[PDB]
């Protein structure tokens, strides 16, 4: 691999450091994603991370990286080209929704890249819908790695300011010395809430704001749903106490087996959230298919 | 509990043991190496330890810091001169891999002592990563011993911090260390603690986990426990000091078993 070799074809996206473009292979004709990193700390850890842990973990649901290009002046990474993200899918569906099939397939395949991370003691630490890719043969796949951690077994007590934080597990609100791989599927239950209604499930817009908010909905939690939540660092007795709601009215066009699966995933209690793996196995998708996506991309 | 991640710890440490054979040291790369001696790594690791201490990292940090080190050194001929510039931007790599609060470089180059320039230790950092080709998680003794710890009836932190500082003391001597994999001196510094502190031994639960018995661990434990009882005579001490301090439980103080009864 090297520079010589791509053609660039227009920008695509941005973040740090930070730079996104399309481009193409003149001599293999394959489309890339380009992401150029501007290298006085030396190469930044997000870019260190995203890297290595990008190269151990192949799989169909996970944005392949390609190739490093490493100059002294630059670094480029080379992804496999996607064509768009989940989010501005989810805008470009509003007024019609996204077909349950399809809901029901990218959940699928998001929850087998995921079970796939945890396996290789990865934590993603970012999903959002913005940083979930689609082709057009109907794959999704996670990607933004830059957030992402190397685990340990038990983990070890790691960055607090992590997740967008419409996104952000309770456990990490609340200011546990310890999250795990339930802080992804949290994640991943707001994506699934989301995908059928097209907004945001919590949409908070400060930490307390955001807590509240999920209290609203799930109930303000005890020690009955969650034991030792009375206990952590940011609880506060003051807390107004919300009722939980029917679960058939957060989402209220789901059927029985979706709001079955939701609710395992917004559970309170890290040590009860469903994983990855087990929700795999999940009546609600006994009727999985993998069908394109409705609209041109 | 989830910490513990019981749906995949099994697929993590089937995980670790493929990728601690591929990211192996080459076991006799110091022979090959003209212009330094297991004696000068000895140095280097140990200087490593107090800078640990001294910016209070992770012990991880350290074990991966090593890896990188022994890989290095594995394909690159490296002169004695140059050796702690090699081992200052493993340890910043490990820091930005392992490490909620890296230090800063300019930290890095002030712990050589002015012996190397920014411009210096950022240029050997990217010749590391060029040289690891970006492979820096790699599995390391306390990933395994971590692990090993969930299996004792009941915890007990004088082990848990004796078998930390047993895998701690292989990371300083190439000779005989390299011959073994993390997952191996993790399993009898394990056996080697629980044995000086408890009377008990390797349990079943782990023969179940990793397949490893008493009989496979050996020779790795016949050398550890010479380690453990010439510790205190050993040039570098930098390890018997850190171990000392209450947040290890002081369990450098402890004695040796004087034998194994293997
Ligand atoms: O920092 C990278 C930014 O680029 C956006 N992006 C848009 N299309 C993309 C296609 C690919 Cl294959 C990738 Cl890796 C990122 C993309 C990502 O969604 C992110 O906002």
């Amino acid at each position: 691999g090297s520079m010589e070799n791509f053609q660039k074809v227009e920008k695509i996206g941005e973040g740090t450091y930070g730079v996104v473009y399309k481009a193409r292979n003149k001599l293999t004709g394959e489309v890339v994603a380009l992401k150029k990193i501007r290298l006085t700390e030396g190469v930044p850890s997000t870019a260190i991370r995203e890297i290595s842990l990008l190269k151990e973990l192949n799989h169909p649901n996970i944005v392949k990286l390609l190739d490093v290009i490493h100059t002294e002046n630059k670094l480029y990474l080379v992804f496999e080209f996607l064509h768009q993200d989940l989010k501005k899918f989810m805008d470009a569906s509003a007024l019609t929704g996204i077909p349950l099939p399809l809901i029901k397939s990218y959940l699928f395949q998001l929850l087998q890249g995921l079970a796939f991370c945890h396996s290789h003691r990865v934590l993603h630490r970012d999903l959002k819908p913005q940083n979930l890719l689609i082709n057009t043969e109907g794959a999704i796949k996670l990607a933004d790695f830059g957030l992402a951690r190397a685990f340990g077994v038990p983990v070890r007590t790691y960055t607090h300011e992590v997740v967008t934080l419409w996104y952000r597990a309770p456990e990490i609100l609340l200011g546990c010395k310890y999250y795990s791989t339930a802080v992804d599927i949290w994640s991943l239950g707001c994506i699934f809430a989301e995908m059928v209604t097209r907004r945001a499930l919590f949409p908070g817009d400060s930490e307390i704001d955001q807590l509240f908010r999920i209290f609203r909905t799930l109930g303000t939690p005890d020690e009955v749903v969650w034991p030792g939540v009375t206990s952590m660092p940011d609880y506060k007795p003051s807390f107004p106490k919300w009722a939980r709601q029917d679960f058939s009215k957060v989402v209220p066009p789901l059927d029985e087996d979706g709001r079955s699966l939701l609710s395992q995933m917004l559970h309170y209690d890290p040590n009860k959230r469903i994983s990855a793996k087990a929700a795999l196995a999940h009546p609600f998708f006994q009727d999985v298919t993998k069908p394109v996506p409705h609209l041109r991309l | 509990s989830v910490n513990e991640v019981p749906d995949y710890h099994e697929d993590i440490h089937t995980y670790l043991r493929e990728m601690e054979v591929k990211c192996k040291p080459k076991v006799g790369y110091m022979k090959k190496q003209p212009d330094i001696t297991n004696s000068m790594r000895a140095i280097l690791v140990d200087w490593l330890v107090e800078v640990g201490e001294e910016y209070k990292l992770q012990n991880e940090t350290l074990h991966l810091a090593v890896n990188y080190i022994d890989r290095f050194l594995s394909s690159m001929s490296v002169l004695r001169g140059k050796l702690q510039l090699v081992g200052t931007a493993a340890m910043l790599l490990a820091s930005k891999f392992e490490e909620i609060y890296p230090p800063e470089v300019a930290e890095f180059v002030y712990i050589t002592d002015d012996t190397y320039t920014k411009k210096q230790v950022l240029r050997m950092e990217h010749l590391v990563l060029k040289v690891l080709a970006f492979d820096l998680a790699a599995p390391t003794i306390n990933q395994f011993l971590t692990q090993y710890f969930l299996h004792q009836q009941p915890a007990n932190c004088k082990v848990e911090s004796l078998a930390m500082f047993l895998g701690e003391l292989s990371l300083i001597d190439a000779d005989p260390y390299l011959k073994y994999l993390p997952s191996v001196i993790a399993a009898a510094a394990f056996h080697l603690a629980l044995y000086t502190v408890t009377g008990q031994s390797w349990p079943e639960s782990l023969v179940q986990k990793t397949g490893y018995t008493l009989e496979t661990l050996k020779p790795c434990l016949l050398d550890l426990h010479q380690t453990y009882l010439r510790a205190p005579q050993h040039a570098q001490q930098s390890i018997r000091e850190k171990y000392k301090n209450s947040k290890y439980h002081g369990v450098s103080l402890l004695n040796p078993p004087e034998t194994l009864n293997v």
